[PDB]
């Protein structure tokens, strides 16, 4: 219910999250986009 | 967002489709306008023949 503070918790989930985001938004717009293209020819 | 990735897929499919059935078509047209010109080169060419033999 009410809101617990600690920098223990999450600075190893932001850099997890980080890490996800960037490789996986490469990774996955690269499948996409070829998808994509594919379709489109 | 499952129907949006449904109608866009749909969209290219059906586009490729539609090139696909166009060219079907052109084909089709080339090949009644092939027919069509051999008709009146050899119908004429047999009319003559059959006239021809007639006046001769």
């Amino acid at each position: 219910f009410n809101t617990d503070i600690l920098a223990t918790n999450l600075i190893n989930l932001s850099v997890v999250l980080g890490v996800l985001i960037f490789f996986g938004k490469g990774v996955l717009s690269d499948l996409l986009d070829n998808r994509k293209q594919r379709i489109l020819n | 967002l499952g129907d949006f990735m449904d109608k866009r897929d749909a969209s290219i499919k059906e586009q490729l489709s539609g090139v696909k059935d166009t060219s079907s078509e052109v084909k089709q047209l080339e090949e009644q306008a092939n027919a069509v010109m051999r008709a009146a080169r050899a119908e004429i060419s047999a009319a003559l023949n059959k006239m021809k033999k007639e006046t001769q």
